[PDB]
């Protein structure tokens, strides 16, 4: 009866250090719809994060895009932290610029 | 090409925390164009694409009234549904609705849809005939009997064959610069050593619209279906989508592998190789 | 335009 979120963390454009971009966390395939998503910079919550309006796929599972402007660098670490009823603890997915 | 208009409705009960939240969105193909949210400061049908903003006050008010009435019907139906399954009033439950129409290049109806799910499971669906119902279980059979008695399929058929197709055609003309433009994928292959004896070849498709695309790896011209990691197509945030497919290859064997891309925006399918 | 709400379940 419950479906756990798939999670992808990635940028809108190919990343280039020092150039402004968008950091995206796409959560999908989950049910029920209630979900909490944070984007993290060096382990801390990014304050200004927006998301898409709740919609769902042909199989009724939900999807949401969470996003924020960011300027990637060599050493700044980015991640998306997700909680949902199906998870015993928050799931953290680190941004990997090659994925 | 072919096109679709689809509306999606989600109602979610939250006992002890007010009335069920009702959120609904409208799409033409992979472009969202409206939203309504009962938790908004001022709930109303809101534009979410530039081309819809030209519609007059009558459009906005009528769709707003529809959504307000639907908020109330969904809430009462959620109470009915809880009873149909002998459920307590204490838990949260979800009712989802999707309907819409698909049209061909020539603007004619291909098929219509009108279907519902309760707690993520198929509940009741209008059949492709737009005339009869398929109920998933004995609870949905109760709803079916009511809707049959009310001749509700007949109202739906009129909407899906008439209003839906007519408004889709209108949206396509108003949004012709975007809705009728396919943006082809930008494609490239990257190589990521894993160990002395294997590496990953990842075939990328970026910046494409609509979302439908096929990315496949072949080795000596044979599809690598079982050995390909294929991520779900994901939104970039600028209307376009992204996708990749990856394969683990023995060192030195990279040239035996080819990536194949099909997308509506491409004249002919593309074949790519890693280019060291 | 949207369809009318369905009857009650």
């Amino acid at each position: 009866i419950q479906r756990t979120p798939k999670i992808q963390v990635y940028s809108r454009h190919p990343a280039e250090n020092g150039k402004s971009n968008f950091l995206n966390c796409y959560v999908s395939g989950f049910h029920p719809s209630d979900i909490e998503v944070d984007l993290l910079k060096n382990g801390e919550r990014i304050e200004k994060v927006e998301h898409s309006d709740l919609s769902f796929s042909k199989d009724w599972s939900f999807y949401l895009l969470y996003y924020t402007e960011f300027t990637p660098t060599e050493k700044d670490e980015y991640a998306c932290r997700v909680n949902h009823v199906t998870l015993s603890q928050p799931k953290i997915v680190k941004w990997d610029r090659d994925m | 090409g072919s096109h679709s208009m689809r509306y999606f409705y989600t109602a979610v009960s939250r006992p002890g925390r007010g009335e069920p939240r009702f959120i609904s969105v409208g799409y033409v193909d992979d472009t969202q164009f409206v939203r309504f949210d009962s938790d908004a400061a001022s709930p109303r049908e809101e534009p979410r694409a530039p081309w819809i903003e030209q519609e007059g006050p009558e459009y906005w008010d009528r769709n707003t009234q529809i959504c307000k009435t639907n908020t109330q019907t969904d809430r009462e139906s959620l109470r009915n549904l809880r009873g149909y399954y002998n459920q307590s009033e204490a838990g949260s439950h979800t009712l989802q609705w999707m309907y819409g129409c698909d049209v061909g290049p020539d603007g004619r109806l291909l098929r219509g849809y009108n279907q519902f799910a309760y707690d993520g499971k198929d509940y009741i669906a209008l059949n492709e005939d737009l005339s009869s119902w398929t109920a998933a279980d004995t609870a949905a059979q109760i709803t079916q009997r009511k809707w049959e008695a009310a001749r509700e399929a007949e109202q739906l058929r009129a909407y899906l064959e008439g209003t839906c197709v007519e408004w889709l055609r209108r949206h396509l003309e108003n949004g012709k610069e975007t809705l009728q433009r396919a943006d082809p994928p930008k494609t490239h292959v990257t190589h990521h050593p894993i160990s002395d004896h294997e590496a990953t070849l990842r075939c990328w498709a970026l910046g494409f619209y609509p979302a439908e695309i096929t990315l496949t790896w072949q080795r000596d011209g044979e599809d690598q279906t079982q050995d390909t990691e294929l991520v779900e197509t994901r939104p970039a945030g600028d209307r376009t989508f992204q996708k990749w497919a990856a394969v683990v290859v023995p060192s030195g064997e990279e040239q035996r592998y080819t990536c194949h891309v099909q997308h509506e925006g491409l004249p002919k399918p593309l074949t790519l190789r890693w280019e060291p | 335009i949207r369809a009318a709400p369905p009857p009650l379940f």
